[PDB]
């Protein structure tokens, strides 16, 4: 039933335009092209649909080629919120094709443009203070890859984008920790994760 | 072939 | 040249029997090829003509599911209509659905149809443009509002412009041995004396297809729009049809009456007279 | 008003009846039940049109029963519930050929044994003085650890009011024992404020984690406290250090 | 409710010659509602094993049906069609006129 193809992943710069392509070579005359997105496993959200003529609304634009065999969803100025999975689904006008059949989708990462990167690894003491601490790898540039540790006894979280609206400031951050008292921050964030110029005190 | 609908009135 | 496809649904409520009865029939021109009856032991669409029998199992299974869903929805629609008219739960009522497409000799669509009747009387019809509804009363307008919100007209139009024409042309191809042949009417005139000075002249057209035929009687050279009795076309039972037209005639002037037969299978319009034996 | 679903979270032992309810957008005539797991992505379970089941091929062959008694109510029932049924069940509704709208979902976790359920511990880690002196900002970190299953919602409360600016929470928790089935989970979040805001010792910071677990009316024969749906919090006060 | 009384026609498929097999037809049309009782009679007695067409209707929404059976007309045999319908205060009996 599923009738569309999309790139499994795609990156976009914050504030710039995101062009998400979709191929539906086998589409029929009375079939619509729909675009939904899903954030954090929440309920899929309707974005836009179209038949043949380009469509635009307060969320995106839909551009369908002349032969209707492919299309493009355009987010105008992609924000950090628009990071999500995007499904391009064909939907017909009878009971057989009235339901949505979800394909692979395109996982869109909206990455912020860190003007002044200051990559660093700080260490943070517990407020209860049980001799437990946390490593914070922060202020790196959005182009960085934080990997999983090979050890199953140290934990590194994925990249995470943070917006202090009080200062129009945005920063990336990853978190690492471990109960092993032989663990230092210069381990998890020393797995060819950090750049050469990482500030590394203490 | 019949129409693949079940319209209700 | 110029064919048509039609589906006829009839749903009769049965207040002494829970679920209603649903029957559907499908016709290409004047040849029925499918049927469905909700009262069967295992209701399925069944073939009624040879040229449809070659369809695979997915055809029959899909159409059977379609008919079952339609029957349930027609049960609910009959209850809706009963409510609309404030009728009681004691009487039995009938909802009829009619849809289909007329195409041309080229193959392009000429007209689409999708209309509905309640208790023998018109209820609501999809207009010729396939985008607007003509409703018959206020209940029909309740249904019209419901359907305008659900954009039912677009679904009807998608079927009529797309699937209807395509499958009709497929049927005409797979059954072209009979569906395109026009069986001409075997015609004869006949004479019964009513008394001594009157006689009935009957013009007979038998074994023709399709059902469309024109029979007229003419004295000297002027037709009989008041002396010509016409029986309505009747099915022979072999997919051909029959009709006759009779006239009262004064005895002794039985050569001044000509019978004109016009049928699509006749190379030219034909004219007979009493060939007394 | 969109599509309304209930329950939003359900953690129950296996072998009992699960009932998920859906109220479509009023006026809509089409209803859909979809299921989401990691393996399969988003699968149609059942499609009703005008309360008539049109498509149920996506229905499991046993224990699953879908039902629409009227145009404003639909149920999906699992009996008996098994761990392989754990998933997020979405209800969607539609008016005619207009866009299909989805509900917020019902997140069902069927546990092999209630003994594996645990509430989270919450701990707050204060900004590093090196970060304060290097950036003029301060990043508090909150860690929730040891919880099963992963039905958690994390929030930050500054001075008794929930804050969203300056916050980043992991999209999904990680497994504390990634190789083990029934592994407990951890979740991290960050809250960044100005170094001066942190140095003010009267500002209050609390990390709150809402955990969805057993009901107060569930059975419990174990020694430890009944791991019910609860809120666990950690906190910290600012300081010039 | 609009109710319409049926028109009836009794006739053979092929022109009748005595002693040669043929089909007897009773065509009812133009009626409403669809509940109709149709029987074929040979010399007053019901002909068993009679078939009928599938229910269909015309463009004025009135139904039509064709009941039919195998029969061999003779010179002395009388054939008729009995029709009962909610529009009839008494069941109508139409005899097979061989010339109609």
């Amino acid at each position: 039933d599923a009738k569309t193809t999309q790139p499994p992943s795609m990156d976009c710069a914050e504030g710039r335009a995101a062009n998400l392509p979709c191929n539906h070579s086998t589409i029929s005359g009375n079939e619509y092209v729909y675009w939904y997105r899903q954030i954090h496993s929440q309920g899929p959200q309707y974005i836009i649909h179209g038949l043949k003529n380009n469509e635009t609304n307060e969320m995106a634009s839909l551009i369908i080629t002349e032969d209707r065999k492919s299309s493009t969803l355009i987010l105008p100025h992609a924000t950090l919120r628009d990071t999500a999975v995007y499904y391009c689904i064909v939907r017909g006008l009878n009971n057989a094709g009235n339901m949505l059949t979800f394909g692979g989708g395109t996982r869109l990462m909206v990455k912020p443009d860190i003007q002044n990167p200051d990559p660093a690894v700080y260490q943070l003491r517990d407020s209860k203070s049980s001799d437990k601490s946390v490593c914070l790898f922060t202020d790196f540039d959005s182009q960085t890859n934080v990997s999983q540790s090979k050890d199953s006894d140290v934990y590194i979280t994925d990249k995470c984008v943070l917006d202090m609206r009080s200062m129009d400031f945005k920063s990336n951050s990853a978190v690492a920790w471990s109960n092993k008292s032989d663990f230092a921050c210069a381990n998890a964030f020393n797995n060819s994760i950090i750049p050469e110029d990482t500030f590394f005190p203490s | 072939t019949p129409q693949d609908l079940n319209t209700m009135l | 040249g110029s064919h048509s496809m039609r589906y006829f649904y009839t749903s009769v409520s049965r207040p002494g029997r829970g679920e209603p009865r649903f029957i559907s029939v499908g016709y290409v021109d004047d040849t029925q090829f499918v049927r469905f009856d909700s009262d069967a032991a295992s209701p399925r669409e069944e073939p009624r003509a040879p040229w449809i029998e070659q369809e695979g199992p997915e055809y029959w299974d899909r159409n059977t599911q379609i008919y079952k869903a339609q029957a349930q929805t027609d049960r609910e629609s009959l209850r809706n209509l009963r409510g609309y008219y404030n009728q009681s739960e004691a009487g039995s009522h009938t909802l009829q659905s009619m849809y289909g497409c007329d195409v041309g000799p080229d193959g392009r669509l000429l007209r689409g149809h999708n209309q509905y009747a309640y208790d023998g009387k018109d209820y609501i019809a999809l207009n010729e443009d396939l985008r607007s509804w003509t409703a018959a009363d206020t209940a029909a307008q309740i249904t019209q509002r419901k359907w305008e919100a659900a954009r039912v007209a677009e679904q009807d139009r998608a079927y009529l412009e797309g699937t209807c024409v395509e499958w009709l042309r497929r049927y005409l191809e797979n059954g072209k041995d009979t569906l395109e042949r026009a069986d001409p009417p075997k015609t004869h005139v006949t004479h019964h004396p009513i008394s001594d000075h009157e006689a009935t002249l009957r013009c007979w057209a038998l074994g023709f297809y399709p059902a469309e035929i024109t029979l007229t009687w003419q004295r000297d050279g002027e037709d009989q729009t008041q002396d010509t009795e016409l029986v309505e076309t009747r099915p022979a039972g072999d997919r051909t049809f029959q009709k006759w037209a009779a006239v009262v005639v004064p005895s002794g002037e039985e050569q001044r009456y000509t019978c004109h037969v016009q049928h699509e299978g006749l190379p030219k319009p034909l004219t007979l007279r009493w060939e007394p034996s | 008003a969109g599509v309304i679903q209930s329950p939003r979270h359900e953690v129950t032992e296996m072998g009992q009846e699960v009932t998920l309810r859906c109220k479509p957008i009023s006026g809509h005539n089409s209803l859909f039940w979809y299921r989401q797991t990691m393996m399969r992505g988003l699968e149609l379970l059942i499609y009703f049109n005008n309360n008539v089941p049109i498509d149920d091929s996506g229905m499991p062959e046993d224990r699953f029963s879908a039902k629409m008694p009227n145009a404003s109510f639909s149920t999906l029932k699992i009996q008996p519930s098994e761990p392989r049924d754990s998933a997020v069940y979405f209800c969607a509704s539609s008016l005619g050929i207009d866009a299909i709208y989805f509900g917020e979902g019902s997140w069902l976790t069927v546990v092999e044994d209630l003994k594996n359920v645990f509430p989270p511990e919450v701990a707050v880690f204060e900004p590093s003085e090196a970060e304060i002196s290097h950036t003029q900002k301060a990043t508090l970190v909150c860690l929730a650890t040891g919880f099963y299953p992963d039905h958690v919602e994390l929030s930050w409360w500054v001075n008794g009011k929930e804050v969203h600016s300056g916050v980043c929470t992991d999209p999904q928790p990680l497994k504390e024992q990634p190789a083990l089935n029934d592994s407990r989970y951890a979740l991290s979040s960050r809250l960044r404020v100005s170094a001066t805001f942190w140095q003010n010792p009267r500002n209050h910071f609390r990390c709150q984690v809402q955990f969805y677990g057993l009901s107060e009316n569930d059975e419990w024969t174990q020694d430890r406290a009944k791991p019910v749906t609860q809120i666990v919090s950690a906190e910290a006060w600012g300081r010039a250090d | 409710m609009i109710q319409r009384t049926p028109k009836i026609q009794v006739y053979s498929r092929h022109p009748a010659e005595n002693g040669k097999s043929n089909f007897l037809n009773c065509y009812v049309s133009g009626f409403h509602p669809s509940d109709i009782e149709v029987d074929l009679l040979k010399n007053g007695e019901r002909i068993e094993k009679v078939e009928h067409s599938d229910l269909s209707f015309s463009k004025d929404w009135s139904f039509y049906l064709l009941y039919y059976t195998e029969f061999t007309p003779t010179e002395k045999d009388e054939y008729a069609c009995r029709v009962n319908h909610v529009t009839l205060s008494q069941p109508k009996i139409v005899k097979w006129d061989r010339d109609m």
